[PDB]
């Protein structure tokens, strides 16, 4: 993404937030307005923001947009359940390489409406019956953590690799706590040759690691 | 047997510099606009106060034309109400404008290998342009304290700047040619009137 | 009444090509144009290019280098996108969209305004298989230090497509302690899940623990015994 | 000026071929400003292209033009017969000036000359003038030198030749050349001679004859 | 369609005037310039100069600046090039065109061409009266003869063979100019040697200009 946000914000009902979007000279800076879009899970983006600071028909006033230099800022003041969403900043940026419309990555926005809770973690080796068929997954189940927000590395030994690392967007459990799951593909040759295999799972500035060694 | 020039404006070999933005005259002629229109020419023709597909039923006592080369990211400060370098300092339209802008990706004129650099836009200015205002000053811009008495120096600039259309450029800084048409009701008799 | 409908899912092969369309209702097509915006599974939004509706004239990202082309049918107010040599990393749901920015006659340069009318969005999937069968590997029981007493046991349901698969534990009467986890969707645009079981130590000497993996779409069911091994 | 050089000056080229033509300018010339114009036999030029790559109305599609700067081209991607004509480049970026042109004439195999010698007529010398004509009869390609010696001395300055447009037949030249004298000048003089230098022989022929023989 | 339909032929003494007319149909008059290019016989093309069928300005090539007026009648949608104390060098066929070179309301230059060119006005500029032309036999596998159509003005003749019947082997050559100011032409046919004083062989010339028909019968000796 061109432009950059925080990957993650929390807010307790009733509270001010704030969401960054970071530019450039060749876009915020030279001049181009920033939009605001909402995004609730399995659905379109929403125009939440239009111009920098104005809203749309359907968006409260709790909602504003603004623009200084090469940053903007989108505040939501009295923060209800029902802004649990997905947050992208817009804007265009003009260079000799393109005129092209660009997108900050994205800001998760949790409501908090539960006590934080520490990921649960679980790290499977490969079966013998994979190594036998030549292929290799180490399993990373993490489970019962809030907000909603992880991120995944995985080690060989004590060296980070993030070839062949697939890992699920958190999803809700029954008990509005959320699940996710990392997989690490190796060979064979990789898994065996190697001391050990960790999974680190970091939440809320807290880290859980679980390792596994072939037997 | 009086047709309106509009051809020898659309099909001039050399556009004008924005800062020194040219205009022409139209007066006591018939003007086929459905031909501008619908020409593949033009990827802009945006209008203000009239729908451009009635403007061969409509008379206007002058037709003013405006031309100039801008570059592509530039076409949307040609309307009302819009700021920036070429708004502000360059060629300005008034909130009540009543009248096209018409532009077209002029690369294959205005660009050449190593780039073509004889089109001019103003850069610095103390205050903005009124509406259907032309400076084609190059006193030097004092940015700072101390006198430039007529020298460029430490906060002291040339305000004019060339534009560089190299044909590999990105389209938002390719050469485009803008003809802006206003169309004016006086109290007078119409003279430019569609066919 | 203003609404985007695009055309269906798609499931393609890595080379292929894919063509979505774009219907507009309620208002005059021809008075905006139309962006497209994709969505990798999990990831931000990415803009691909616009069409000014009235003349057709388009700008592409530059990082969909000639493999992209949009146009429209005026006399079906629809929008269409092509993009050809699909690999991977294409995977997404594709939107079309509405800058929000009309003026009397026509004008190509819609990118500044923001898109107020989106399409449901187009699923789009590289795939080499548009259906595929689990292949089902035991996750032997594991116990952690802190806990030795209680151990986790599970079944890895590996390169299935398209979801979902459903996983029971013996035939439905094991249902405490079972956690099924949401599949992920590989770059090879196969999903891929695991079903985990907490149970005591104690048991896994005495207790059978088979996993009941079905796949309608594929007409396949796998049981997979998961055995201690030492 | 701006001084347009047309290179070749002749195009031998057979129908279904390509002909490129070459314009290139003493100066700059902006590409809106390079036109080409095509002028047939006993017919007024026709626009062919206009800003250096613009096909005028009711152009075919095989004439397409190319270049910028001072390098400009004319391409006939297949020739057709109406195409062999002369080809004629003009700029009008600095006042207005004209190529020299550029011939497309049809290819064919080399083809010497036939040369006949003609003495003046009796009914000529009667009027104080002596009409001496050399014929070099279907020859291809057009490049011919006729030289008049009298009496071995080789004339400069007293000669006249005209060459017929490519036959539409066999796409050979004719060339006629006079050689004038008074009737006094002939009448000091024996051997009357015109030497032919063409592609198509392998030296230089001479045909002659002798005042009064 | 567009039509541009030029004055017929004019022969000139030196120092005379010739006013060539240029009549446009087809086309709004006053939207295009006219211009004015000329060709002597087997030369290449010379620009003269342009002028705004809408004010009337003009611009000539600086050649014939103080010696060309160019003017537009409108109501007869006519341009025409008068062209001043003429010189024999002055000899050329004189074409208009209708012009996109320059714009006829604001005089800049335009994207475009010459189109639509005149069928041609030849303007002769000569010392030289009308004269009919001498006829003089030239006398013979293959052989050739002809006639020298020598000392007419002006051009054209024309030269058949046995009435027109002779066709085959036949070459008419462009006229040469002498320095008398007098035209001279050969016409030759290659014959089969063997048909020379079995085979009657007569030149037939006419110039029109001079009201003069020559048949000269070619014969060996
Ligand atoms: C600018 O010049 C072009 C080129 O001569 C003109 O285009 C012609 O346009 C007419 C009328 O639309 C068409 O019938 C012809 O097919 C076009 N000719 C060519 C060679 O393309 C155009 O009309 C001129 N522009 C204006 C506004 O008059
Ligand atoms: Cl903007
Ligand atoms: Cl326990
Ligand atoms: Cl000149």
């Amino acid at each position: 993404s061109v432009l950059t946000q925080p990957p993650s914000v929390s807010g307790a009902p009733g509270q001010r937030v704030t969401i960054s979007c970071t530019g450039s000279s060749s876009n915020i800076g030279a001049g181009y307005d920033v939009h605001w879009y909402q995004q609730l899970p399995g659905t379109a983006p929403k125009l939440l923001i239009y111009g920098n600071t104005n809203r749309p028909s359907g968006v409260p006033d709790r909602f504003s947009g603004s623009k200084s230099g090469t940053s903007a800022s989108l505040a939501i003041t009295g923060l209800q359940a029902e802004d649990e969403a997905d947050y992208y900043c817009q804007s265009y940026d003009s260079s000799l390489s393109g005129s092209e419309v660009v997108f900050g990555g994205g800001t998760k926005l949790t409501v908090l409406g539960q006590p934080k809770a520490a990921p649960s973690v679980t790290l499977f080796p490969p079966s013998s019956e994979e190594l036998q068929a030549n292929k290799a997954t180490l399993v990373c189940l993490i489970s019962d953590f809030y907000p909603g927000a992880v991120t995944v590395a995985w080690k060989a030994d004590s060296s980070p690799v993030k070839a062949g690392v697939e890992t699920t967007t958190p999803s809700k459990q029954s008990n509005n706590k959320y699940a996710a799951s990392s997989y690490l593909s190796l060979t064979p040759e990789q898994w065996k040759s190697h001391r050990s295999y960790s999974c680190q799972v970091t939440h809320e500035g807290s880290t859980v690691e679980k390792t596994v060694a072939p037997t | 047997t009086n047709l309106c020039p509009f051809g020898e404006v659309f099909n001039a070999t050399r556009f004008a510099s924005v800062y020194a933005w040219n205009r022409k005259r139209i007066s006591n002629c018939v003007a086929d606009y459905s031909v501008l229109y619908n020409s593949a020419s033009f990827s802009t023709f945006k209008c203000y106060g009239v729908s451009p597909t009635k403007l061969n039923d409509l008379c206007f006592t002058n037709v003013y034309a405006d031309s100039f080369v801008i570059r592509g990211d530039e076409v949307r400060q040609i309307a009302p109400g819009q700021t920036g370098k070429i708004a502000d300092y360059n060629y300005k339209l008034p909130d009540d404008f009543t009248g096209c802008v018409i532009a077209w990706n002029s690369n294959n004129l205005d660009s050449k290998v190593g780039g073509n650099y004889n089109y001019l836009y103003r850069l610095f200015r103390k205050s903005n342009l009124k509406p259907f205002e032309r400076d084609i000053s190059t006193e030097i811009y004092q940015a700072g304290s101390t006198p430039c008495n007529g020298v460029e120096g430490f906060n002291c600039y040339f305000p004019l700047q060339s534009y560089g259309f190299q044909p590999t450029n990105g389209v938002g800084y390719q050469p485009y040619r803008v003809v802006v048409l206003s169309f004016e009701l006086l109290h007078a008799p119409a003279t430019v009137c569609g066919p | 009444q203003v609404q985007l409908v695009q055309s269906g899912a798609e499931v393609k092969k890595p080379g292929a090509s894919v063509k979505v369309s774009c219907k507009a209702s309620g208002y005059t097509f021809t008075n905006y144009g139309i962006s497209w915006v994709r969505q990798a599974p999990g990831q931000g939004l990415e803009w691909m290019g616009w069409i000014s509706a009235y003349k057709g004239n388009t700008n592409y990202a530059q990082k969909l280098q000639g493999r992209v082309t949009m146009t429209t049918d005026t006399s079906t107010s629809t929008a269409y996108m092509e993009l050809r040599s699909l690999r991977s990393d294409d995977t997404a749901v594709y939107y079309c969209a509405r800058p929000d920015y009309q003026v009397l006659g026509y004008d190509f340069w819609i990118g500044y305004y923001g898109m107020d009318v989106w399409g449901q969005g187009t699923t789009v999937i590289v795939s080499s298989a548009s259906t595929k069968g689990p292949s089902v590997f035991p996750l032997a029981p594991s116990s952690k230090s802190t806990s030795g007493g209680t151990a986790a046991l599970g079944c890895l349901v590996k390169d299935y497509f398209p979801e979902p698969v459903t996983v029971s534990w013996n035939s439905g009467a094991l249902t405490s302690g079972v956690h099924t986890f949401p599949a992920v969707l590989q770059s090879s645009g196969l999903y891929s899940l695991s079903s985990v079981v907490t149970v005591p130590s104690s048991s896994l000497g005495t207790q059978t623990y088979i996993c009941n993996v079905n796949h309608k779409p594929s007409n396949t069911k796998v049981d997979k015994k998961v055995e201690p091994k030492s | 000026e701006i001084v347009l050089t047309q290179s070749p000056g002749t195009l031998s080229l057979s129908p279904g071929e390509r002909a490129t033509l070459s314009c290139r300018a003493s100066q700059t010339v902006s590409s809106t400003s390079l036109a080409w114009y095509q002028q047939k036999p006993g017919q007024a030029p026709r626009l062919l292209i206009y800003g250096a790559s613009s096909r005028a109305t009711g152009i075919p599609d095989r004439f397409s033009g190319s270049g910028s700067g001072t390098d400009f081209t004319l391409t006939i991607s297949r020739l057709e017969p109406e195409d062999f004509a002369v080809y004629y480049c003009q700029q009008h970026d600095t006042s207005l000036t004209f190529g020299g042109g550029t011939k497309v004439e049809i290819k064919r195999t080399v083809a010497a000359p036939s040369v006949f010698i003609f003495p003046p007529s009796d009914e000529q010398l009667k009027s104080g003038t002596a009409s001496v004509v050399c014929l070099l009869n279907n020859f291809y390609p057009r490049e011919a030198k006729v030289q008049w010696k009298v009496d071995n001395a080789l004339q400069s300055g007293n000669s006249q030749e005209s060459v017929t447009e490519q036959d539409s037949k066999d796409s050979t030249y004719s060339l006629s050349s006079t050689l004038t004298l008074s009737k006094a000048d002939y009448e000091k003089h024996k051997v009357y001679a015109c030497e032919v230098t063409h592609q198509g022989l392998s030296s230089p022929v001479t045909k002659s004859f002798n005042r009064g023989e």
